[PDB]
DNA sequence: TACAAGGGA
C-alpha cells in the first residue's frame, strides 16, 4: 500500500533545524536558495527551510513512539528506545535486542524480521554490506511560491537575543577567572506559508529487497518472513505515525520555541500498486496539476483513493473530504 | 623476426666521416652480434626498424665511443610479403645521439633501466614509438607521452629514471 | 628545487595504491598555454588533499605529505617572469614528468 | 513504435547524482561544463546536471516495476527483482531466472525470449560475447541556457551540515574510546529549470538483432521470437516506465531529499516508422525549430502524431493538448 | 546529382568517439590538433573532435535504415541489416543476401547490381581484389576556430566518474574474492560549436567503376546496370539518411550520452555536375568565401541551386530560405 | 604586496585538521570567480567566519590565527576596482585560493 | 579614505570586547538586493551608536568614531545613481568587508 | 593486417 500527501501548512515563530553558528551567541536557521518566475524572469531567492532528513528522522520517532504499544512491540532496537537513529553505523558488527538478545549484520531477513526500525526505515551494515531502502521517502519544506511573490522580499527572519542568567552561590556574576559563564546568545525565528510532499510505500513491509518474491509454482507469491498480524501492526503504526506530523511537533528547540503550526490545506493518495506521484504544493498551479494526475490516472486502470482537506479539487473525481489530518489516517487504516 | 611466413630483415651498416683508427673500429666490430635469429610472438616490435635498433643498442655495451667522434648510420629493410621481396624503408637518419641519451639516461643504475626499457617497448609500443620520436627531435611532449603509456599498463617508472629525464631536458 | 615534493603528491593521484585514478589534472596541466590554465590546473590537484589523507589514514599507510606553504610561494614567484611560454613548458612537462615517478608510499 | 520525448522540468533543492564525496566527509554534486553563447560571445560555465546513465537506470527500474504486474513477468533477471542494474558482469556464462531456472547465455532469441530487462535495455556478456544494443537512448540533464542567460549563475548550489549522532546506553557523545560515530557531514543541493529528452526506439523487442526479418518469399516481416501478446505487454510496459519519472522518482537521496520537481512544459512525437530525434529542450529557442521539423516532417508524408503540454506549436501542426504526463502516455498506448 | 553541404551544428556534454583503451579505465575522448591565429604567430591547438570515420558509419546506417522500407531492400548484404561495417573482409569471396542468397565477387557490376551498400558506400574485396570508391565522403567534427580563438582553452573537457552497482544475491558487496564487479570508471564529455562538411556524389549510384559508358549508337551513354527506378530509390534513400543525421545519431554513448544537437547554420549546394567542394565552417570566414564561390561559379555557366539556413549569404543570388535540415532533404528529392 | 600570503593563511583556516570545520563551498567560490563581484562575497563568506575560529583556537590550544589587518583589505579593495581584464581576474582569484590547501603549522 | 570610517564603525559591532554581536544587521547590509535594503541596513547599523557610544566609557577604553555627516551625505548622493543590481552588489560587500577586519579599537 | 607486385640461379 502506497499513500502520497502533500499540502500546504502554516509557519509562525519558528525556530526548526538551523545550521548552527557554533559557540559564539548566535544560532541562524537553514536558508536555501528558491526559484520564482516573478514575472520579471527566473530568479533566486535565500529563503528558510527545514531538511527533509530530518523530517524523516522525526518520522522515525513517531513511528517508534508508535510501536511500543504493540504487542509486537518486544521485535525493536533499543537504540530506537532512546530515540537515536544510528542504526548501525560504522565498523559495527552486532546489534543488540531491546530484549537483551543480538542480532548479527548479515541474513537480512533476519534482521528485518526482528528489527522493525531497520525494516521500516532501512539500514547499512559497512562491515558486510548488507542494505535496505527506506520505505519512507521525505522531501524538503519550503515556503511556497506566490507567498515569495507577494511578499516582495522583505526579509521575515527576526533575531531574538537572549541571556543565558548564571548566578553564582554568593548571588553575584563575575568574569571567567571566578568561573561564572554569562552570555547573550541569538536565535533566528522566521513565519510564512510552507508545503510539505511527504511519499511512503507499505508495499514491502517484511518482504526483504533480496528476494521480494518466491515463484513457487509461478505464481506472484510474496516473500514474507513475518506473521500476517505482525506485518498489519507494523503497517498500521508506519502509518499512524503521521498524527505528529501534523500536530505540531516537528522541529527542533521544541521545549523552547514550540512552532505555532496548523495545516491550511492537504491531498492524498492512496492505492496499493505503483502510482505517480504528488505534485508538491510549493508551485502556485499544484492542485489543477494534482487534479489532472488523479484525474487521468483514474482512467488509465489504477484503484486510486482520494482525501482532501478544504480543497475541491475540481469536479467529478470521487474525493473524501476528511476536517483533520487524524481523520485522514484512520480513513487510511480502516482500508488496512 | 619472423611472423609466420613472411620476415623483416633490418640491416644496419655504421659510417665514419671524419677519421678512425684501429680501435676505434674494433669497438665497433664489438657492436657486432652472431645468429640474432629472434623470431618469437612476445617480441613483435621488431618490426617499426627504428624500435629494433632502439632495442638490439639497448643491449649493446661495447662503448660510447662516438660522444667524442662524429659517426652515422644507414639502414635499409627486407620484406617477404607472400615471397615477394623488395626494399621498402631507406630513411638516412644518425646514431649518436639516441646511445648518448640512453648512456646519459642509464647512469643512476640499470636494474630499473633496462627492464623499464624492455617493459615500455613490450607493453606500451606506441608509447616506445613516442619515446622514440622524442629521442630523434627533441620534443618535450614525447617523453610524457611515453611516460603515460607505459605507466597505464605495467610500467613502474622508478623516481631516478625521471630525474635522469629532467636532467636530459635541461 | 621545491620540485621532488610536488612531485611526489602529484605521483600520490596515480599511483595503484590510491584507487581513485585521477588523471584528468595531471592530463589538464601537462598540457597548458600561459599562466591561468596551469595555475588553475595545479589548484584542482592540490584541492583533492583531504580525500588522499583520509585514504591514506584508513589504509594504514602513512598519510601523504602535502607541499609546504614555504615552497608555495615559490611557483608563484618563478611564474610570472614567464611570459613566453617556450620556457613555461620545460617545467610545465617537468612537473607532469615527475607526477609519473614510483614514489613509494605505503608499503 | 519509435516515441520522442523532450522538455523543461523545474527542480528545487535537489541532491540528485551527487559524485559520492570521494574519501572525504564533504559530499560534492556533480558539474559540467556548457556552453552559452550570449552577447559578448561564447563562453564555458560550470552548472549542476544529471547523467543520462542514472537516468536510464531510473527507466529500467520503473519497466521491471511495472512488468512484475504483468502475468508475463516470469521472464525476468534475478537481478532485476532487486533492481541490480548489471547485466552479465565477465566472468558468468549463465544467467538466473526470476523462478530460478537457468538461462544459457550462447543464443540472442532464447535470452530475449526470456529476459524482459536484456530484451528492453540490451545487455553484453564479454566472455561469450553476445551483445544487443539497447533500445532507450537517454540525454543529461541541464539547466536551459536563458536561465544561466538572466539569472547569470549565482553557484545555484547551497551546502547544509547534517551530524551523524552515535549515542551509547548511558547517554555520552564519546571521543575516539567508545567507538562512536557522531561525526557531522554535508551535502550539496542545486536549484533551477532543467531540459529533459528521451528516446524510445521500440522496435526491436522480442526480434534478435541477428535476424530482424525473415524474408519468406522475399516478403518482408518482422521476426518475433515470442508470441505478440508478450511483445505487447513489454510495450506498454516500456511506455509506463515514463510514469515513475515525471512524477517525482528520478534521481538519488530520496528518502532525505525527494526533489520538488515540476513538469513545466513538453512535447512528444510518437510514429510507426523511423524518425528524426526531436531536439532537447536545453536551447531557448527550440519551440520554432521543433515546430518547423514537425511541419516540414509531415509534409514528406510521415505518419506521426505530437503531443504538446504547455507548448502552443502554432496552428497548422495538428497537435492534440495533453493536460498530464500520465494522459500522454495513455494516449501512446491507445494506438498500440 | 552532386550535393555538398557545410554548416556549423552546437553541442554539449558528448562523449563521442573516444580512445577507449589506455588501460582498463578512464575513458578518454579523441582530440586533433588544428591551427588558429590568435593574432599572433600560428599556434596549434589540442581540441575535441569526431572522425569521419563515424560519420560514414553512421550514414551507411541510416542509408540502411531508409533503405528496408523501400521495395527495393531485398537487394542488400546480410550484414548490413546487421549495421556491420565489414565489408568483404579478408579469406571470403563470396557474401550472403538478405533472404540468402549468395553471390559470388568477381566482377563489380554484379556486385552494385545486387548488393545496395557496397554500391553507395563502395567495398574493397582483398581476395578477388575487386575495389569500388565510396560515393559519400565525411570530414572530422572540428570546433570552429572563433571560438577555440575565444575561449582561450579551458581544455573543453570534463571528466565524470561514476560505478557500477554489481551486488551479490545476498545483499552485501563482496570483495575481490567473493567476486563483485563494483568498480568506478571515467568518462570525458565534450562541449563547443563544432563545423562539418559531408560531400555525396549520388551521380555515380549505380555505374560500375570500370566501364562508366557503353557507347551502342556513339554518345557516352551511362551503364545503368539496374533499373532507373531502383537507382532512384537508392538516391533518395542516400539522400534521407541525412534526416537522422542531424539530430543526434552520429556518436557513440547514444545510450547514456545522447549528444545534444541544434544546428545552428548551414548551406548546401546541389548542381548534378562536377562541383567543387564547399569551405568546411571550421573556418570563420567560411560563409564570404561559400557565397563568393556559388555566386562566380553560378557566373561561370554551371547550374548551381543553394539552400540556406540562419547564413545572410550575399542576398543578390537566387537562394533557397530552407528551415530545417530535412525540409532541405525534402527539397533535394523534390528535384530528382 | 605581500598581503596575499596573508590572506592565504587565514583561508588555510577553513580546511586544516585540528579544526572541526571545513568548508569547501567558500574556498571553491572564491577560486571559481568569473567576475569581480562574485569574488568579493566569496571574499566576505570568507571573513564571516572569522569569530568562530578565533574563540576556538583559544578554545583548544592552538595560537590565535592571523585575521587580515586593514590594509590587507584595502588592497584587495583597490585591486578589485583597477583589475576589469576578467584574464587577470581569474589568475589573481586562484592566486589567493592557492594558498588554502597547504601544510601550514598552524598548531604546534 | 571615506569609506575606511563607516568600515570602521561596522567593524566597531562584533569585535573582541564589545559585548554586543549583531551580525544581522551586517549580513543584511551585505545580503541587500536594492538600493533602499542599503539605506534600512545601514540604518539599523547606525541605530546602535549610542549603545557603544555610552557603552564604551563603562571599561575605560577610547571611544569609538562615528562617521562623519560629509561622508554620509555623499553615501547618499552615491546611492540614486545605481540603476542596476550589478553595482549594488559590488558597492555592498565593499561597506561590509571592513566589518570583520583586524581593527585596533580601543587597547 | 588482410592482397597483389620478385628477386635470382
Amino acid at each position: 500500500m502506497y499513500v502520497r500527501i502533500s499540502g500546504r501548512i502554516r509557519l509562525n515563530a519558528h525556530s526548526l533545524n538551523a545550521q548552527g553558528g557554533g559557540g559564539t551567541n548566535y544560532i541562524e536557521i537553514t536558508k536555501t536558495k528558491v526559484t520564482v518566475r516573478t514575472e520579471n524572469g527566473w530568479t533566486v531567492v535565500e529563503v528558510p527551510a527545514i531538511t527533509g532528513n530530518m523530517l524523516k528522522h522525526w518520522h522515525f520517532v513517531g513511528f517508534v513512539d508508535y510501536f511500543k504499544t504493540t504487542p509486537y512491540g518486544v521485535n525493536l532496537t533499543e537504540r530506537a528506545l532512546r530515540y537515536n537513529g544510528t542504526r548501525f553505523g560504522q565498523g559495527e558488527t552486532t546489534a543488540t535486542k531491546a530484549n537483551g538478545a543480538t542480532v548479527q549484520l548479515n541474513d537480512e531477513a533476519t534482521i528485518i524480521k526482528e528489527l522493525a526500525d531497520a525494516d521500516v526505515h532501512g539500514f547499512l551494515a559497512p562491515k558486510t554490506g548488507r542494505r535496505r531502502v527506506s520505505l519512507v521517502k521525505a522531501s524538503f519544506i519550503l515556503p511556497t511560491e506566490d507567498f515569495i511573490k507577494e511578499v516582495e522580499g522583505e526579509r521575515l527572519i527576526t533575531a531574538i537575543k537572549h541571556n543565558r542568567v548564571d548566578v553564582d552561590e554568593k548571588g553575584a556574576i563575575g568574569s571567567s577567572k571566578e568561573g561564572t559563564a554569562q552570555m547573550l546568545f541569538s536565535r533566528e525565528y522566521a513565519t510564512g506559508l510552507y508545503g510539505f510532499s511527504i511519499v511512503l510505500d507499505l508495499g514491502l513491509v517484511g518482504i526483504p529487497q533480496g528476494l521480494p518474491v518466491k515463484f513457487e509454482e509461478n505464481q506472484p507469491r510474496p516473500n514474507i518472513v513475518i506473521d500476517p498480524n505482525e506485518r498489519k501492526a507494523r503497517i498500521e503504526s508506519a502509518l499512524k505515525a503521521l498524527i505528529p506530523m501534523l500536530s505540531g511537533y516537528i522541529g527542533a528547540n521544541l521545549a523552547r520555541s514550540f512552532p505555532v503550526f496548523k495545516v491550511e490545506e492537504l491531498v492524498a493518495i492512496a492505492s496499493e500498486g505503483p502510482i505517480p506521484a504528488l505534485v508538491h504544493g510549493f508551485y502556485e498551479d499544484y492542485i489543477e496539476a494534482n487534479r489532472s494526475i488523479i484525474k487521468n490516472a483514474r482512467a488509465l486502470g489504477f484503484n486510486i483513493e482520494v482525501f482532501t482537506y478544504n480543497v475541491d479539487l475540481g469536479e467529478d473525481i470521487e474525493a473524501t473530504k476528511v476536517s483533520s489530518v487524524e481523520e485522514l489516517v484512520a480513513n487510511l487504516v480502516k482500508m488496512v | 623476426y619472423a611472423k609466420g611466413d613472411t620476415t623483416w630483415i633490418h640491416i644496419y651498416q655504421i659510417a665514419p666521416v671524419e677519421e678512425v683508427d684501429m680501435i676505434s673500429i674494433l669497438s665497433l666490430k664489438d657492436l657486432k652480434m652472431h645468429l640474432p635469429h629472434y623470431y618469437e610472438s612476445n617480441l613483435d616490435f621488431l618490426i617499426n626498424r627504428r624500435l629494433a635498433l632502439l632495442y638490439h643498442l639497448l643491449h649493446s655495451e661495447a662503448l660510447e665511443l662516438f660522444t667524442e667522434k662524429e659517426f652515422v648510420i644507414h639502414s635499409y629493410t627486407l620484406e617477404r610479403s607472400g615471397n615477394n621481396q623488395a626494399i621498402r624503408s631507406f630513411e638516412e637518419e644518425e646514431i649518436g645521439k639516441l646511445m648518448d641519451f640512453l648512456w646519459k639516461l642509464k647512469r643512476r643504475d640499470f636494474y630499473h633501466a633496462i627492464k623499464f626499457i624492455d617493459d615500455l617497448l613490450k607493453k606500451a609500443t606506441e608509447g616506445a614509438l613516442a619515446l622514440i620520436d622524442a629521442i630523434m627531435n627533441e620534443r618535450l611532449e614525447g617523453f610524457y607521452t611515453a611516460l603515460k603509456l607505459g605507466k597505464k599498463a605495467g610500467v613502474v617508472s622508478s623516481r631516478e629514471i625521471v630525474a635522469a629525464l629532467e636532467d636530459i631536458i635541461c | 628545487g621545491w620540485i621532488r615534493n610536488i612531485g611526489r603528491y602529484l605521483s600520490y593521484l596515480v599511483d595503484d595504491t590510491f584507487e581513485e585514478y585521477a588523471y584528468d589534472v595531471v592530463d589538464g596541466i601537462a598540457k597548458a598555454r600561459t599562466q591561468e590554465e596551469l595555475l588553475e590546473g595545479v589548484y584542482k590537484a592540490l584541492r583533492l588533499a583531504p580525500k588522499l589523507k583520509k585514504k591514506a589514514e584508513s589504509k594504514g599507510c602513512p598519510p601523504p605529505r602535502i607541499p609546504s606553504p614555504e615552497d608555495i610561494e615559490a611557483l608563484e614567484e618563478k611564474v610570472e617572469q614567464l611570459s613566453n611560454p617556450k620556457d613555461l613548458r620545460k617545467l610545465a612537462v617537468s612537473l607532469a614528468l615527475w607526477a609519473f615517478a614510483s614514489w613509494n608510499n605505503c608499503p
